[PDB]
């Protein structure tokens, strides 16, 4: 027999391979052949269901359709699986796996007694044979889950953003788990922006024993109440009383210490970890993860369980005894809890042989041979004895005033060995050995001041943190969640840290008041867990999607309706005093999808009096310093100036190189605005970075009726090159002529010859659309060469073939930047290339 | 012609050697061949 099994990754083709052999055939089916409809390749609600596919009134009828370029790989599956006896669908363990093994098992077809499912969490010799020896059925509660939640995301993305675009604005998007995301991330914001730091001063001491060792300290109490001076004068005066003082340790402590190794990594926790201390996010954490478990290296890396094999335990128990010993032994594993809900039939992120080193690893990628290090020294640590400290605590009296030292020495070091510290903490020191009731002499004095900090802006992995804690997606999902906020543009990630539009603060604000039930965390939990129950098989996927569409189609009924009635408040209007350059009326501050700018008020007045003028701004980037560490977010709000009406701060941007603009916190609710000449941090336009040719100034991609195109910044000049399909830059055009007499071949346009810094070429007049770009040839320009400029006539007088015959086309020598002529044969170039030294053309073989 | 007595020699300062430049030169190219100009 032949045996057929269908894998989504290629790399995953070969890695199976390797231990399945010669009896099976491995074919890599790249990515969701099958799909819900994208493009647009009571008749509203016709049109709805069309472009949804999905049908919620009709019992949910889905329309699945098969996208361009799947169907090469669905005839070669077929053709496959008609050679084939038995069908085997190897995809991942989850749910996103059993759906794409559904979709293949539903193209493919004859389902009943040809199709087995393979189930594997490593890609190795032991569990391949395993998973083979005795396959599953493909699990229908699963895929019914997954379609549940996917057909639960199409209907809130779909009905959502037409109401959206009419309420606020036009290019706007909406997600049920990615709009409590940009919530959570908002009402962090509005958090950090209602702080108002305090201030505080804290004193340290230096002091020598007896026997010359020497300790230092710091200072927390004054008259037995906390020592916390609020001003410098207080705390010089404090200064002053203690080193007038006589010092002596009234307090020794002791006692032993012990830690305990990290559980082994579910897939937050190793997103966490990854994010600490190699400074990967999400998707390069998660994409390495991948490549490292298709590979081979690692187990499969979405999880949940903590939970570990018997094969595991004692490969890894193994390892330690043979080159740690049996101190680090310890006498029995170290079991971990992980959640009552969790897939505790699915394993920790582990190596699949301990003994593989990450230097080994000589076809991953250094940034994968990092990770991969982390999991293992994880993995390793985890069930080592846990380490041993002795700690001491010191506590002396001076007046008024005492003040504390505390210390750790580290004697065991078994899980730390492993798994080291990045750096050594505030109580990683060597206390002396002062007695109890010591004596001790003194060393000067130094004051230090402080402001509170404000909540810990969220990171990708912190966030990730929260949505764990909370319940709101799932392993599978978090890296998309992570990505598509960013992606939809209501949150920003800058410093490795999160920052919110002021559109997201927007929709999160209109949402809230819409949708309530929607956008509660206990609901999203509620949701998550009734999709767990699907799964499990507790609950009928089409009755759950009926009762959420139910409640989310009197929600949006409600909304759609007038605010006066009571639906989404428009994007209110905030006003300022400014004079608008084509009418000067006093100017407002307002928020589209693209950013935050400057509008005057007759974008609201019929044609008449319209005015469409808009001035475009540039928000001020915070730079945090990395050298600052916690102290960098507590002084970048510091830096903003605070809102006359209200404790909000206030956020910053730039209209002229000779003004700054300053804006509340809270706009649109606050109307704050301040205007100030002083700039602080200033910002401007990019895209394809190009020196214009005809004034040297610099040169920035551009998009419209021209299509992809190249325009000088400088205001006195509006040249303009373009884009083509081979090249970069772009060339500008000087000798645009339409020759109307060659047609394009891919479209109905006609093409036109361009100039550039990449050379000289033929684009469609409708590059925008028809995008099709090819190089002339030279018997081409010879049929034109009255239409060529004065200059590129050089062109027409190159010879148009080779001496073998063949036709050669115009090409551009870029390491010389100058035109030649190369002849090609069966695409590929014959060797022989044309010159024009010194007024004659030097041919010869390239 | 300029009459020298001597002959003097020493490293060459930085500042000197700009000094005697009338230009500085950019890039590689040499002589174009479609005019035989620089
Ligand atoms: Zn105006
Ligand atoms: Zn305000
Ligand atoms: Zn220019």
């Amino acid at each position: 027999g032949k045996a057929l099994v269908i894998v989504e990754s290629p790399a995953k083709a070969k890695t199976i391979n390797k231990y399945l052999g010669s009896d099976y055939v491995v074919k890599s089916s790249v990515g969701h052949i099958r799909d819900l409809p994208t493009s647009g390749s009571k008749d509203e609600r016709g049109a709805l269901v069309n472009r949804m596919g999905v049908d919620p009134w009709h019992n949910w009828e889905a329309h699945y359709e098969v996208l361009p370029g799947k169907e090469k790989v669905v005839s070669e599956l077929k053709q496959l699986a008609e050679k084939a006896d038995h069908i085997y669908l190897a995809t991942d363990l989850d749910r996103e796996g059993e759906a794409i093994a559904w979709h293949l098992r539903e193209v493919i077809g004859g389902d009943d007694a040809r199709y087995s499912r393979v189930v594997f969490n490593e890609i190795t010799k032991n569990a391949i044979r395993q998973a083979f020896n005795k396959p599953g059925e493909l699990n229908i509660d699963r895929v019914n889950a997954q379609q549940a939640r996917r057909f639960m995301d199409r209907v809130v993305g779909y009905m959502v953003s037409p109401l959206l675009w009419k309420k606020i604005a036009r290019g706007l998007s909406a997600g049920r788990v990615q709009s409590v995301a940009v919530r959570l991330v908002v009402e962090r914001e509005r958090e950090i922006k209602a702080f108002v730091p305090e201030e505080f001063w804290e004193v340290d001491a230096s002091t020598t024993t007896p026997s010359g060792e020497a300790l230092a300290l710091q200072v927390t109490h004054q008259n037995d109440k906390p020592f916390r001076p609020v001003n410098k004068e207080q705390t010089q005066a404090a200064v002053s009383l203690l080193e007038k003082a006589r010092y002596s340790v009234l307090e020794r402590e002791d006692k032993p210490t012990t830690s305990k190794p990290g559980a082994p990594f579910i897939t937050s926790t190793l997103q966490q970890a990854a994010s600490t201390r190699l400074g990967f996010g999400v998707k390069k954490t998660m994409m390495m993860a991948q490549r490292l478990y298709e590979a081979g290296y690692i187990t499969y890396m979405r999880t949940d369980s903590t939970n570990l094999s018997q094969d595991a335990v004692n490969m890894v128990r193994g390892y330690i005894s043979d080159n740690f010993g049996k101190k680090y032994l310890p006498e029995s594993p170290n079991q971990y809890a992980s959640k009552e809900n969790s897939q505790e039939a699915h394993e920790a992120i582990r190596p699949s042989d301990v003994n593989v080193m990450a230097e080994s690893l000589k076809d991953m990628e250094a940034d994968a041979q990092k990770l991969y290090q982390l999991i293992w020294r994880q993995f390793v640590a985890c069930q080592m004895t846990p380490a041993k400290y002795d700690s001491t605590t010191l506590t002396v009296g001076a007046g008024d005033f005492r003040l504390k030292a505390r210390g750790r020495i580290l004697r065991f070091d078994g899980w730390t060995k492993v798994m080291p510290a990045l750096r050594k903490g505030d109580e990683d020191r060597i206390l002396p050995a002062v007695n109890k009731g010591d004596a001790l002499t003194l060393v000067e004095l130094t004051p230090a001041q402080h402001f509170t900090k404000p909540p810990a802006r969220f990171s990708e992995a912190s966030l990730v943190k929260e949505l764990e804690k909370r319940g709101i997606g799932r392993p599978s999902t978090y890296a998309s969640i992570i990505s598509t906020i960013q992606d939809r543009g209501y949150v920003r990630v800058e410093n490795r840290r999160f920052y919110a539009e002021k559109m997201g603060e927007i929709v999160t604000d209109r949402l809230e008041e819409n949708f309530r039930e929607l956008m509660n965390y206990d609901f999203t939990a509620q949701m998550e867990n009734s999709l767990d129950q699907v799964a499990n098989h507790e609950a009928e996927w089409k009755a759950v999607l009926d009762h959420f569409f139910s409640d989310f189609t009197q929600q949006l009924d409600k909304a759609e309706k007038d605010p006066e009635e009571g639906g989404m408040r428009p994007n209110q209007m905030v006003l300022t005093s400014i004079d608008c350059p084509t009418c000067g009326r006093k100017m407002g501050i307002r928020t589209a999808s693209t950013g935050v700018f400057l509008g005057c008020s007759g974008y609201a007045l019929p044609p008449k009096e319209r005015c469409k003028t808009t001035i475009n701004l540039v928000p001020e980037n915070e730079v945090l310093n990395v050298l600052e560490g916690e102290d960098a977010e507590t002084n970048a709000l510091r830096a903003k100036r605070r809102c006359p009406k209200c404790g909000t701060a206030m956020d910053s941007y730039l209209i002229d190189p000779k003004r700054k603009l300053h804006v509340c916190g809270n706009n649109p609710t606050c109307d704050g605005y301040e205007i100030e000449e002083g700039e602080f941090r200033i910002k401007g336009y990019d895209g394809p970075i190009v020196e214009c040719e005809k004034c040297g100034s610099e040169m920035h991609l551009k998009m419209g009726r021209f299509g992809k195109y190249m325009a000088c910044t400088n205001e006195e000049c509006k040249n303009t090159r373009k884009i083509l399909r081979n090249g970069e830059v772009a060339p500008p055009k000087e000798d645009p002529v339409p020759l109307p007499e060659l047609p394009c071949e891919k479209s109905d346009a006609y093409f036109v010859l361009r100039d550039g810094a990449a050379g000289v070429f033929l684009a469609a007049n409708t590059f925008p659309k028809s995008r099709e770009t090819r190089a002339p040839l030279v018997e081409e320009l010879y049929r034109f060469r009255d239409r060529l400029p004065e200059k590129l006539r050089y062109l027409a007088d190159a010879p148009q073939q080779d001496p073998e015959g063949n036709k050669t086309m115009v090409r551009f020598s870029r390491k010389t930047k100058q035109q030649y002529v190369s002849s090609e044969k069966d695409g590929k170039a014959t060797g022989w290339s044309a010159f024009y030294v010194d007024g004659k053309w030097v041919e010869g073989k390239k | 012609t300029e009459e020298f007595d001597a002959i003097k020699i020493a490293l060459a300062s930085p500042d000197m050697i700009r000094s005697w430049s009338f230009g500085e030169v950019k890039k590689p190219e040499t002589i174009n061949y479609r005019t035989f100009k620089p």
